[PDB]
């Protein structure tokens, strides 16, 4: 749950902060967290949906890291960032729709979907970011 | 064997270890800490200089004016080389930059002051004098120059001194004054600087026998962790690092004291296990009994390999069975992580096929290498004893246990090895193999191997105490580890002779050897110095790489930065690094954030690239070619001059990209068909004081060689600095023509000297003292080593 | 439009973050963006207003960069920052009142004022900052 | 008043940003402000309450600085941070309840409690942080 908020907070900030022409020092601490996120999420596969008419989608993460060598972010960096962000946003959208749809009488505060039970490991704990909402 | 050495040499050519393996210790002990640097000057990029001015008709006025002229204007030509020079200036600032600053040592007397007065540099004293002497500065200013006063407070440790600096130079010096890397030292920081195991050991007695004033200061070593994981993918670099830490830890472990007299031990082992009755040979079984070259060096080898996480390999003779019987104790004390996999399984399979499977009547096993199960691990699932099985199940899963202690990861034994209690089970499993009749072995070899086991199984306490001592030396030297203890299977292995293990078994006495606190501190000194060196170099490397990439230097060849990087760690042979690890060390340094200090200096230099470049007087940054008679501009600097304020309205053609491409295509077109254009570059110019050269239209003639040569390197255009001193000036003065010129040299005028925006009060401390050693202030004694105790407060070397 | 939000976001943050006595590491990434803004906006002239009773104002930008050499920001730095911020806030106020007042039937999503049509160039694209509202 | 908002903003951010497993570059500028806060607040004693049934509490600050040497923040750093944050949050809670309860006819815009009159010195001015609310 903490890492799901962290994924969404980094994707929100990386849609906000990583824009065309912005200075690198404005985004120098966000690109390191987004690269830590890519490094953590590679090699892992997920499966979302499977209840009602929510379709089963399989998620595979094989992405390269973002560059840390620009002074002002040009449009190449923005386009490859928008690709990686759109894939992760679709992933977290389907994980959130897989988690809001499930429930349990026994212990409801625990994650119920398979994807969020897989994200609740300490392998994914280095995704974690600020919890400000 | 001539094939074997050349294959090992083909493997060794890709490993940066130095070929004298002992010599690395010198190159590892001569890493001094980075000495605290103090500055004696005030880093003046600019200086004020008197220049003659020309009152906007040509006539040189009767006075001069102070201007900010950049001293040492070694600015090169072209857009690329100028910002390469700014990177050279960046490196020069990084190597010039002091840690701490005391302005009182730079303070010099203010010669005009009506009280005493102290300015903070000889050059600001010269500027102060020259602004006081002349007849054209303000009365409030000239009065004030002999009325400004330093503020030196003996309490609070502050000084304030006036200075006449440029705002750029003031930015650099105030950065050097605010951020200092110096901070207070007392007895309650030296007490935390020593490791935790030594703080809470009763064997070592440490206190403070020296006073520390409030003006005692130091520098942190920056003992931050790796940031570049050298252990997973830099296998040939990790080999070099484990060899260097191995030869370091070998020279720190203590020599063994009061061993068994070797001749009585050799005669006892030669009469108990008899070999003149048997027939394999007589002598080679007994290369064991060496006093110091076998047992002591085995002790060194074991503890140095365990401390440096250096993988070992087992050398033995299979018919030499006493080496395997001592290898049983080697396998129970050392974790099986340490030994390389093939040597581990080979010696393990030798011990099992020659001793343990002939014991219980079982057929010898065929191993089949491809399984993940070691021969003890199959053997215990095939052997039901409850005495040998205890031992086998210990050795199957003794391995190191990864835990951070005070940040650093450490590879620790379990507590059964740690207090030596596990040997009480190995000897129970060994004298079970001694009352064991073998079903079809010949009786002389059987009696010999049973008495050879009884050679070991009668040294119960003598080896319980030895693996207490070995583990305690490993404890006290593991506390002074400051990098991670990463366990990765290295390429080259330190070959262990099991003859040395039999020597260490059969020759130890009961005399405790523990590291004395001077060689226990010295190991910590060289570890902290290598780690400090390592982090400060990585910070320098990511600074130079990030600076060279933000300054658009792509002929930079970052492999050269990484080669000059690995030379400075002083343990690597840089010419032997493979190219894939070199390029991966390149693309791993680029994912690192710059140190805040380096990044602040790059921000100080990057925004002031334009002010330093455009006040150079050697170069001019581009030429307008307008092909219409734009009029000569009046300037107080130069008289009449064709200087340009903006490159607006026209075409900025980049001359650097024009030099790169080489297709021209455009400046050829716009030069042949006479079209207005603004060449942006960093060209040098011809200053020219002639009205005849102004009438003869000389500037249009310096551009045809761009399309003749197809090179923009030789472009030297012409600035029209005409004045009353130009000795053709009468044509300007006597005739009624309007001063016109075809092309313009785009240049910035230098900034004039304003005393209000240049006087500054600089603030620092007064008379502290930095301390580099930090461990000579610890007075260090030890309990008498007959009374040395373990973690459990029971005495190691019980045997007395 | 993106650069107008970027100007306003930096001016809001520089009224918020650049205060007296604050540590330099809190504002070390904002001063670089504000200096990039000053470097971009120098040498340019603008003209706001001219419809209704909105008065025509001419804008000329000639400012020095802010210092990057303090450890704690003293009141000198705060006062020169407040001067530069007040001039830029008056500029962006008049640009926003010049843009809200105009409209077009043909393509309304395009900028209509002269100042925001001038800010829509790639020369001003390095002003750009995070887009979080 | 500015330093009270600064204390609360750093404590809010240090509950948000300093979490388990987060990258150090995400919190590298917050730990320096929190260490500046600890360095400023040590050696000082405060006294809150004393009107109505609001109990008199004495506050003494003797804390060590937080470490600046991790790459990912482990749970040791999080637990010692949670201890220091909980003590400072209790302090600022009682200072705010001591200030909301008091009033003055003469000059109400001035601080009325003893703790906020003590925090209004320039010794405590280096606590100051962004003023964004």
């Amino acid at each position: 749950m903490d890492v799901l908020y962290s994924l969404s907070k980094t994707l929100k900030d990386a849609r906000d902060k990583i824009v065309e022409g912005t200075l690198y020092s404005n985004v120098s601490d966000l690109i390191q967290q987004f690269n830590q996120m890519i490094i953590t999420m590679n090699g892992n596969e997920f499966q979302t949906g499977g209840i009602g008419n929510l379709p089963i989608r399989n998620w595979n993460f094989n992405f390269g890291l973002l560059g840390t060598t620009l002074l002002n972010l040009d449009a190449n960096y923005v386009e490859t960032a928008r690709n990686t962000i759109d894939y992760f946003v679709d992933f977290v959208d389907n994980v959130c729709m897989d988690e809001m749809v499930r429930e349990s009488q026994r212990n409801g505060i625990a994650p119920q979907s398979d994807s969020l039970r897989k994200l609740s490991a300490i392998k994914f704990k280095r995704i974690n970011f600020d919890n400000s909402s | 064997e001539h094939q074997k050495e050349v294959q090992y040499e083909i493997l060794q050519k890709t490993i940066p270890t130095f070929e004298p393996k002992e010599s690395i210790l010198k190159k590892l002990e001569d890493i001094k800490p980075e000495q605290a640097k103090k500055q004696t000057k005030l880093f003046r990029i600019f200086e004020p200089k008197q220049l003659p001015i020309y009152r906007a008709n040509g006539e040189r006025e009767l006075r001069n004016r102070w201007y900010w002229k950049l001293k040492r204007d070694t600015l090169p030509d072209g857009d690329y080389d100028v910002r390469e020079y700014f990177l050279n200036l960046y490196d020069q600032v990084l190597m010039e930059m002091p840690d701490y600053l005391l302005l009182k040592d730079m303070a010099v007397e203010n010669k005009n002051s009506r009280d005493a007065g102290k300015v903070v540099d000889s050059e600001t004293a010269a500027i102060c004098d020259a602004i006081f002497q002349d007849e054209e500065t303000e009365g409030a200013v000239r009065r004030f120059i002999a009325e400004m006063r330093q503020r030196v407070q003996a309490d609070r440790n502050v000084v304030n001194y006036p200075s006449i600096l440029h705002p750029i130079d003031h930015a650099f010096n105030e950065y050097f004054l605010q951020h200092q890397l110096v901070e207070p030292l007392n007895n309650d920081i030296i007490f935390n600087y020593i490791p935790e195991r030594i703080r809470n050991d009763v064997n070592y007695i440490l206190n403070m026998d020296r006073n520390l004033p409030s003006t005692a200061r130091y520098i942190r070593p920056n003992l931050l962790q790796d940031r570049l994981n050298l252990h997973d993918n830099f296998e040939s670099l990790w080999d070099t690092i484990t060899t260097s830490n191995y030869i370091l830890a070998r020279s720190v472990v203590p020599d063994l004291k009061e061993l068994v007299s070797t001749e009585a031990q050799i005669q006892k082992m030669s009469q108990d296990l008899q070999l003149e009755a048997l027939t394999i040979q007589s002598e080679t079984q007994f290369l064991t009994g060496i006093n110091s070259q076998a047992a002591n060096d085995c002790f060194k080898t074991l503890i140095a390999a365990m401390l440096s996480q250096r993988t070992m390999s087992l050398d033995f003779v299979t018919t030499n069975y006493m080496s395997l019987i001592s290898g049983m104790w080697l396998l129970t004390v050392i974790p099986n992580d340490m030994f390389i996999r093939e040597s581990l399984v080979a010696c393990q399979l030798a011990i099992i096929n020659t001793i343990v499977y002939p014991a219980f009547g079982m057929q010898r096993m065929h191993y089949r290498n491809g399984d993940p199960q070691t021969p003890f691990q199959i053997a215990e699932q095939q052997i039901q004893n409850f005495q040998v099985a205890n031992w086998l199940h210990f050795v199957n899963y003794n391995q190191f246990r990864q835990v951070v202690i005070d940040g650093v990861l450490n590879q620790v034994l379990n507590d059964n090895i740690r207090n030596g209690h596990v040997v009480n089970q190995l000897m129970e499993a060994l004298m079970q193999l001694s009352r064991q009749q073998f079903p079809t072995m010949p009786v002389d070899y059987k009696r010999s191997i049973q008495r050879g086991i009884l050679l070991l199984s009668n040294r119960l306490g003598q080896l319980v105490d030895l693996t207490r001592l070995l583990s305690y030396n490993y404890e006290t030297l593991m506390a002074c580890i400051t990098m991670n203890m990463q366990h990765v299977q290295t390429l080259t292995t330190e070959k262990l002779q099991l003859t040395s293990v039999t020597s260490l078994c059969m020759l130890i006495g009961n005399a405790t050897v523990i590291p004395s606190p001077q060689t226990l501190f010295h190991y910590y000194n060289v570890n902290v110095n290598f780690h400090s060196n390592y982090n400060e170099r990585i910070n320098d490397a990511v600074a130079i790489i990030t600076a060279a990439n933000r300054l658009n230097l792509y002929q930079k060849k970052m492999k050269s930065i990484v080669e000059d990087f690995l030379k400075r760690l002083q343990i690597f042979d840089v010419a032997r690094v493979p190219d894939d690890q070199m390029y991966r060390l390149r693309d791993r340094l680029r994912l690192l954030p710059v140190e805040i200090r380096r990044l602040d200096i790059f921000n100080l230099i990057a925004m002031n690239m334009e002010q330093i470049e455009r006040a150079s007087d050697k170069i001019a940054q581009g030429v307008i070619i307008a092909y219409r008679d734009m009029q000569l501009e009046r300037d107080e600097m130069y008289g009449y001059v064709n200087i340009a304020r903006n490159l607006d309205g026209f075409q900025q053609i980049n001359l650097e990209e024009l030099m790169r491409s080489g297709d021209y295509a455009q400046i050829t077109n716009m030069l042949l068909n006479n079209q207005p254009v603004a060449l942006v570059g960093a060209l040098p110019f011809i200053t020219d004081s002639s009205v005849i050269s102004l009438i003869a239209k000389l500037d249009a003639t310096v551009f045809a060689q761009i399309v003749k040569l197809r090179k923009v390197d030789t472009l030297k255009p012409i600035l029209y600095k005409i004045n009353s001193d130009s000795n053709d000036f009468y044509l300007v003065a006597n005739y009624d023509w309007i001063p016109t010129s075809t092309t313009k040299v785009y240049k910035q005028v230098p900034q004039q000297f304003d005393f209000r925006a240049s006087m500054h009060m600089l603030t620092s401390n007064l008379t502290f003292t930095v301390y580099s050693d930090l461990l000579a202030f610890v007075s260090a004694d030890t309990v008498e080593p007959i009374n040395a105790v373990a973690f459990d407060n029971m005495r190691i070397m019980n045997e007395l």
